[PDB]
């Protein structure tokens, strides 16, 4: 329930998404970076890492950008209020509408969406895991000696490398024990 | 054979990666409940009793040889996953209960390996008196130790490193008048000091225990730790082996044949009754129908079985349509995530769904009454015998393992292969020996 | 051809063809003219300068990829290479109408080497 | 008793004085009903199963049929039931179908060779004879007394063929010491300047002694096949004697020395190198013995031990 990502081909004009590292089906499975999906065009998308990178960046500072200014909407399925003004009032599950005074208020973009994903994002890009996952040896042997050298690897390292850090920098992932057991 | 074995203390003021966390919770969980199923199973000095454990434990990153201080791997896993299942079980007597019992014997075992000296080493690590005699009083108190107790036959007593004590912790070994004294330094055999460490263990680990049961409302005040706020022994397993979509093609046609030789009684009875009835209330199939993915048939194949199955007992060709058949095909759609998109797994065929009148859908094993269950289980040809002992595992309310049992018996295969958690699984190998 | 007969004890009569095949490595790297190393010379002589003992540096010469690989291969590397721009550079870039210069470049070419390839593929 | 447990209890009417002992001369006695009762011995030593004094499981074929019906490995031990058996695949690594139970009681005409040959063909090492097969076994360690004999394990590995065209065909791999169920000097530093000098120690052959220490392999040729061992005592002590072995009746102690363990030696003759004035001592026919800057392109390595596993 997250939202895919979505690239501009910077030559052939169309568009793509990039859901899963490899694209598709088993023992032709690719790497997503490879070729432009358009059938025809045969520009390779990874001889332009930098560009993606930007969009990369481009892209997560606006899910950022939602949260902290993060809308605030009602739960009574039918009253429907949607507004910032945080109101002061509070009660056992948090603060309650000013207009159906007998009702919560929750967050929209509830944080457990951004972590889930800026992980969705981390995913796609760290190719290493889900190649040491693959079961058949042969498969895993006949793809790497194929396309798999130290360059293309290093692309994803590096765009990979910058998500994951852009996540770690601070928010979640951490759970302070020395409040946790005082 | 790890440094690891230690008493549990001083919380490890770390801060860690969340994902770490979640996984220590389950890892730390399954063994858990695993040490406690392999031991109601077999007797403690069985052979099979350490196989079996030993092969587990270490495969969960637990126990290896020298490394580090402290940051050395597993002891680490280890010391986290206690100090986190801590803020587990902070809420009953039973719960806190269940929880040092099972620590405890874990405890017992993992420590009964260790290597003599690296043994009384590290109680001198422990504390203060865990020290330990020289041989040459074996022969110079041979008389004393032997003819003094009886908790040691004839002179064969081995090389144990026997131990000098302070009485003042002795308070049952000399009482009970089973041990030699030399001003309260009563010397004993390693039994009783595995007990008595045990015995303290136990007791200052319920007095820590209940400190944090007291003090529990700052997670109240977070919520990413929600299912270990009170969330572990519920409708989630291990995990989801038997999940959606593995190993099986049938046709509709065997599902009978095969049912007399692979459906778990719970199955097995409702197939009955709805070979029967030909008709099912609003709750019921909604067990039996998700059960059916376990070999996950295509639906119209499915839907047409559901037909024959239900216009043959008289269910309104047109109803059909518009009624039962719609929500079983959704069954496959897009709301029923982890609700209905999900099989079933016995602990919430157990823990929940109260089983009314003459209905069939819940485990027989719980709800049918014991005595009627013990004509019906019977009626399956079984030799009493086996369903004796089965009844009194089923009366020590531990269910899986008699489900276990009786498929044990129901194929004479003396080994169970696996611990039972899910009825697909229970099929998947059923259909695995053929 | 088949495994066994290619791989068989070479001789004339029997002759593998890997036997031969690597000749330019074979001969270019290196040459005869050490003899054998006996159990006087490697267990019981000392100094033995037995060739195990010896660790040394040593070059890539080649490597024999598959057809395949090299078609895609070059593919690759020179449709990437493909700048439009460097084509014609300025200022004619900005003197031609719009038909004659889509007209006069819509074609390239190129070729390449092994040199270019470490190793030296064949 | 029906021809199911017959099975068994026709070992002692058929079996034993048929196939586990030389029919060419009399069935003995001390064997047939001696490893009939020696078999449930060892059983109830442990004897974990329900109890059956018949051990259904093993049997006895000649060596060199298991590639005409068990075209597959064997290896077992005593006792283990299915379950159990199952129980011990992991110890190192699962990697691949475990070893198969083709459950037998490994019994086995000891020999210094093989076949009906003695001379060029010589391996020297320990092997298996029956009544219809005969066959070679990978052994781990000899002391010297078992030569000629007929020995017995319920610990055992096996192994069929590849091609019975090709080099790879089938052997057995032998666990624990040999047991049969039939009724059963120039000290290296003491010693250190006797050949080191070529006027001294040269022509007869002279007995010698010492802890193996530095030893090769054993090489084969067209005509001279031997190898050359070196030996001693402990490690402050930086020198080493050697000897050869050159002997069709020789191959065994190759296949029987072990380094860091010594021996005492008897009838071992002195070596003559031609054009090589390296004169040191070699073994023979007759003898038995007892157990006691770019230049840094090309740069010359260094040597240290170690023990692993195949990987
Ligand atoms: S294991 Fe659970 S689900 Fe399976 S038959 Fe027994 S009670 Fe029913
Ligand atoms: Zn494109
Ligand atoms: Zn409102």
């Amino acid at each position: 329930d997250c939202e895919r990502f979505k690239c501009p081909c910077p030559t052939c004009g169309t568009e793509n998404i990039y859901d899963n590292v490899f694209d598709g089906s088993g023992t032709d499975m690719e790497p997503s970076l490879y070729r432009c999906s358009n059938i025809d065009c045969k520009a390779s998308p990874l001889t332009f890492t930098v560009q993606l990178s930007n969009k990369l960046i481009m892209d997560i500072r606006r899910f950022i950008k939602k949260y902290y200014d993060g809308w605030l909407i009602c739960e009574e399925p039918t009253c429907r209020n949607r507004t910032r003004h945080l109101p002061l009032q509070f009660s056992r599950t948090g603060p309650l509408c000013p207009a159906c005074m007998k009702a919560t208020l929750q967050p929209e973009y509830s944080d457990k969406s951004l972590y889930t994903q800026l992980c969705f994002y981390r995913y796609i890009f760290d190719a290493e895991c889900a190649l040491e996952k693959l079961t058949t040896d042969h498969e895993k042997d006949k793809l790497k000696k194929q396309f798999f050298t130290p360059k293309v690897l290093q692309d994803y390292r590096k765009l990979k490398n910058t998500a994951e850090q852009f996540l770690s920098r601070s928010g979640y992932s951490e759970v302070n024990l020395s409040k946790l057991f005082a | 054979y790890p440094h690891c074995l230690q008493f549990y203390l001083q919380p490890p003021s770390e801060n860690i990666s969340l994902i770490e966390f979640e996984n220590l919770a389950i890892d730390r969980v399954k063994l858990l409940k695993s040490v406690e199923n392999l031991g109601v199973s077999y007797v403690k000095g069985t052979e099979q009793y350490q196989s079996k454990l030993e092969s587990e434990l270490r495969k969960l990153k637990f126990s290896y040889r020298e490394n580090l201080e402290d940051e050395y791997e597993p002891r680490r896993r280890d010391h986290i996953s206690h100090f986190i299942l801590r803020l587990a079980y902070c809420q009953s007597e039973e719960l806190r209960r269940w929880f040092i019992q099972q620590e405890m014997d874990l405890l017992r075992f993992r420590f009964s390996i260790l290597p003599k000296d690296k043994i009384q080493d590290f109680l001198k690590d422990s504390q203060l008196q865990f020290e330990a005699i020289s041989d040459e009083e074996k022969t110079l108190r041979e008389q004393e130790i032997v003819a003094s107790s009886p908790s040691l036959s004839g002179l064969k007593l081995g090389f144990e490193s026997i131990y000098k004590i302070p009485f003042a912790d002795a308070l049952d070994l000399f009482r009970g008048r089973k041990v030699y004294l030399e001003d309260g330094f009563a010397y004993v055999p390693l039994k009783d000091i595995v007990a008595i460490i045990l015995n303290e263990f136990r007791a200052k680990l319920s007095k820590a225990l209940a400190l944090t049961a007291r003090s529990l409302p700052a997670v109240q005040s977070d919520e990413r730790l929600q299912p270990l706020l009170n969330h572990l022994s519920h409708s989630y397993t291990g995990q989801d082996y038997s999940t959606q979509g593995n190993v099986g093609k049938i046709s509709l046609d065997q599902i009978d044949l095969l049912s007399t030789k692979s459906f778990p009684p719970c199955m097995r009875q409702l197939h009955k009754a709805l070979r029967e009835n030909h008709h099912l209330r609003h709750g019921g199939r909604m067990q039996y129908g998700l059960f059916l993915k376990g070999i996950g048939l295509t639906l119209e194949q499915a839907l047409q079985f559901w037909k024959q199955e239900f216009i043959k007992g008289k269910m309104d060709p047109d109803k059909f349509d518009k009624g039962y058949s719609y929500n079983i095909r959704h069954s496959f759609g897009k709301e029923g995530k982890r609700t209905d998109y999900t099989p079933f797994s016995c602990l919430k065929i157990i823990l929940s769904n109260p089983p009314s009148q003459g209905d069939y859908h819940g485990c027989p094993f719980r709800h049918s009454d014991p005595e009627l269950l013990k004509q019906k289980l019977q009626s399956y040809k079984i030799s009493p015998g086996g369903i004796s002992q089965i009844l009194d595992l089923v009366k020590g309310t531990h269910y899986q393992v008699a489900c276990q049992k009786y498929f044990e018996m129901i194929h004479n295969v003396d080994d169970c292969g696996f611990s039972l958690n899910h009825p697909n699984q229970f099929f998947c190998e059923s259909q695995r020996i053929l | 051809l088949r495994h066994h007969q290619f791989l068989q004890h070479s001789s004339p009569g029997s002759p593998s063809l890997g036997l031969q095949l690597l000749a330019p490595t074979l001969d270019l790297l290196a040459p005869p003219g050490s003899p054998v190393r006996n159990a006087h010379n490697e267990i019981l002589e000392e100094p033995h300068h037995c060739p195990l003992q010896k660790y040394t540096r040593l070059q890539t010469p080649s490597s024999f990829p598959t057809l395949a690989t090299l078609k895609e291969e070059g593919q690759r590397k020179a449709w990437a290479s493909f700048d439009p721009k460097a084509l014609l550079p300025l200022p004619e870039a900005s003197y031609l109408p719009s038909c004659q210069l889509n007209r006069r470049l819509a074609w390239s070419w190129l070729c390449l080497l092994p040199s270019a390839f470490c190793p030296a593929q064949v | 008793v029906p021809s199911s447990e017959q099975a068994w209890l026709e070992d002692a009417q058929v079996f034993i004085q048929k196939t586990l002992c030389p029919a060419v001369k009399e069935p003995n006695v001390q064997l047939t009903p001696l490893v009939i009762d020696c078999v449930k011995t060892v059983w109830l030593s442990q004897g974990r199963n329900q109890g059956s004094t018949l051990p259904l499981s093993y049997s006895f074929v000649s060596v060199q049929d298991l590639k005409t019906h068990q075209r597959l490995p064997c290896c077992s031990h005593l006792s283990w039931s299915s379950s159990a058996y199952q129980a011990w695949a992991q110890e190192a690594g699962p990697n691949g179908n475990p070893l198969p139970r083709e459950q037998l009681l490994l019994l086995g005409t000891l020999t210094d060779l093989s076949a009906d040959l003695e001379q060029e063909c010589r391996n020297g090492s320990l092997y298996v004879r029956d009544n219809t097969g005969v066959l070679s076994c990978e052994l781990i360690d000899l002391d010297l007394s078992w030569l000629g004999h007929l020995f017995l394990f319920p610990r055992w590995s096996y192994l069929p063929p590849a091609r019975w065209n090709s080099s790879g065909e089938g052997h057995l791999e032998l666990w624990d010491a040999p047991v049969p169920v039939f009724p059963l000097v120039l000290y290296p530093e003491s010693a250190s300047c006797l050949l080191r000098l070529r006027n001294k120690l040269r022509g007869v052959q002279r007995n010698l002694a010492g802890s193996l220490v530095r030893l090769s392999a054993l090489v084969k040729s067209k005509q001279k096949a031997y190898f050359i061992l070196s030996l001693g005592r402990s490690h402050p002590a930086v020198t080493h004697v050697s000897i050869i072995v050159q002997v069709p009746a020789q191959l065994v102690w190759h296949r029987a020395l072990r380094p860091g363990t010594a021996y005492v030696l008897t009838e071992l003759r002195v070596s003559k190198i031609r054009g090589q004035r390296q004169h040191v001592w070699m073994t023979s026919q007759s003898s038995r013995l007892l157990l006691l800057d770019p230049e840094s392109l090309v740069r010359y390595s260094r040597l240290l031990s170690y023990s692993g596993a195949v990987t």
